[PDB]
């Protein structure tokens, strides 16, 4: 069934599952033509794949050529999704492909499932939960490598860095989904507070500063903050 | 024209032929139903004064052989039997009409209806959807599951309707997922049509015998298989032309029969909303949109 604030913690089991995330795969800018009419710019997308326990994101790099010559690309985007899903399953030697399988959109259980047709013993699975996940492109290194990717690719991150030498992965989620929250609803505070300080670097081979755990403390707070200060902005509370 | 005599009527029931009924009181004297038009399928079907739940009834075709119904008190229902002795059965038919026990089949002259909601059904198919040889009559009831609901219990009295999954591998050519999926016209036509049923003729035959076990029972697996079966040819774009104006002509009297009171648990919202309204086909089912429109607009 569905995945909501109850049966929350069933993410950090031992059974393997992969969030799937396909608000990035298509993306367009939106601009005038010399007629005056409107016309769509499709820019390279992506679909982000999250294995929550062990922080493995598979990046599936969407190049604009995919798009070439196709017709209500947005349908077609959840079935390119479904499609890339299913392949990288079957890229995966047996012990390591998922038992589930949770899509942030309910709009992609049909096509999944469909794609997924060959491994019944894989839930599809809808969630409640209002995850952040769009704010993936909110990430610098991963919003460069899409960006600058010439055909398709697929890359691969630890979305967590090292974190879970020292937490949990209970933990480390619910860090990364504060961040991904703060970086969607102020993206230009949020990023202001997570480099202010030039002498936290990030290494080559992760994705946000290291920071000491005091450090993530303080950072941690300054998110909330954050994310409360824009919703009294936003309702007028 | 053909007799079915009813050798008693011990217990209060509702009676019905078709899609006609009558009540008979408890050991009033009624002993069958006569003029029964030869051509075409029959249902005989009862509903006992003591238990408005399980409606049942019995399919069968005159020309198969000499049919009668006889109660049961052990098993408490009428059940329907062959007599095999030609001369027994015109005598017990004979005596019972002159002694004028019986009633008329009461076909109206100018009404096709009958004929219209079983012009594709053949008795040959219902026995192999209801399997129970050593009978060449069928028995339905309310409560009998089908093949489907049974995968997701007793197989001797299932209703064998066949299988229709849209998000299965038959119904999914590999590598043409989305395209099988938003237009279902490969597993209609060669899955099913070519495939399966071998003609347009059969595949009517199933969706008509569903609807009518639906409507004469409330057989809940076989009003998924109706609408199962309306679903596929709607939401496939290449459909031959000839099924879409008879599909349109078998609906609308189906549609039209149905009693009123009933259109709630009978009609599937989102199957005739996209059907009728999203599907391919939106286009190709005037008289059944007319009639729907007319009488069920709140279910639109």
């Amino acid at each position: 069934g569905a995945m909501n604030s109850s049966n929350y913690a069933e993410l950090f089991n031992n059974d393997i599952k992969l969030f799937v995330d396909d608000t990035n795969v298509y993306r367009v800018t939106v601009h005038k033509t010399f007629e005056g009419n409107v016309a769509t710019k499709a820019i390279n997308g992506c679909i982000f794949t999250l294995n929550p326990k062990t922080g493995h994101l598979f990046l599936k790099i969407i190049h604009t050529s995919v798009w070439a010559g196709q017709k209500r690309l947005s349908q077609l985007a959840k079935w390119k999704t479904a499609e890339e899903v299913s392949a990288l399953v079957r890229s995966l030697p047996k012990e390591e492909q998922p038992k589930q399988i949770i899509v942030t959109r309910k709009a992609m259980l049909d096509p999944l499932e469909v794609h997924m047709l060959d491994f019944p013993n894989i839930a599809i699975r809808p969630t409640e939960l209002r995850l952040p996940f769009s704010a993936a492109m909110s990430i610098d290194k991963l919003s460069d490598v899409v960006m600058k990717a010439t055909e398709p690719q697929m890359v691969l991150f630890n979305i967590y860095d090292d974190w879970l030498d020292r937490i949990s992965s209970y933990t480390a989620f619910s860090r990364l989904t504060l961040l991904l929250r703060a970086l969607k609803t102020n993206e230009e505070s949020a990023k202001m507070i997570l480099l202010s300080d030039p002498t936290i670097t990030i290494k080559s081979y992760h994705l946000w500063p290291s920071f000491t755990d005091e450090q993530w403390i303080t950072i941690e707070s300054q998110m909330r903050d954050l994310i409360l200060t824009e919703y009294g902005r936003k309702y007028n509370v | 024209m053909n007799t079915v005599p009813f050798t008693s009527a011990p217990i209060e029931v509702t009676i019905g032929i078709d899609q006609y009924s009558f009540n008979v009181k408890e050991n009033q004297p009624f002993h069958g139903i006569k003029d029964i038009p030869i051509g075409h399928v029959h249902v005989i079907h009862f509903q006992h004064a003591d238990n408005s739940s399980m409606r049942y009834g019995y399919w069968f075709d005159c020309r198969m052989g000499n049919f009668y119904i006889q109660y049961d008190p052990k098993d408490g229902l009428y059940k329907m039997m062959e007599e095999r002795d030609g001369a027994k059965f015109e005598n017990i038919v004979h005596n019972f009409k002159e002694r004028q026990m019986m009633v008329s089949y009461p076909k109206i002259d100018e009404d096709d209806t009958w004929y219209n909601l079983t012009e594709f059904v053949q008795m040959d198919k219902i026995r192999k959807i209801v399997r129970k040889d050593e009978n060449q009559f069928s028995y339905v009831d309310s409560s009998m599951t089908t093949v489907q609901e049974n995968e997701l219990s007793d197989p001797a009295h299932s209703l064998n309707y066949t299988v229709i999954n849209f998000k299965s591998r038959e119904a999914i050519r590999p590598g043409h997922e989305m395209e099988d999926f938003l237009d279902k016209s490969y597993y209609l036509n060669t899955v099913m049509l070519q495939g399966i049923f071998k003609n347009s003729s059969n595949y009517f035959g199933e969706l008509q015998f569903a609807f009518l076990n639906a409507m004469f029972f409330g057989n809940y697996g076989s009003s998924l298989q109706w609408h199962a079966m309306i679903e596929l040819i709607c939401s496939s774009a290449t459909v031959p032309k000839h099924m879409l104006d008879k599909l349109d002509e078998i609906l609308y009297y189906q549609i039209k029969t149905l009693p009123e009171q009933y259109s709630d648990i009978l009609l599937n919202e989102r199957v005739w909303n996209i059907c009728l309204y999203s599907s391919f086909q939106k286009n190709s089912l005037h008289n059944t949109e007319k009639i729907m429109e007319n009488k069920y607009p709140e279910l639109l």
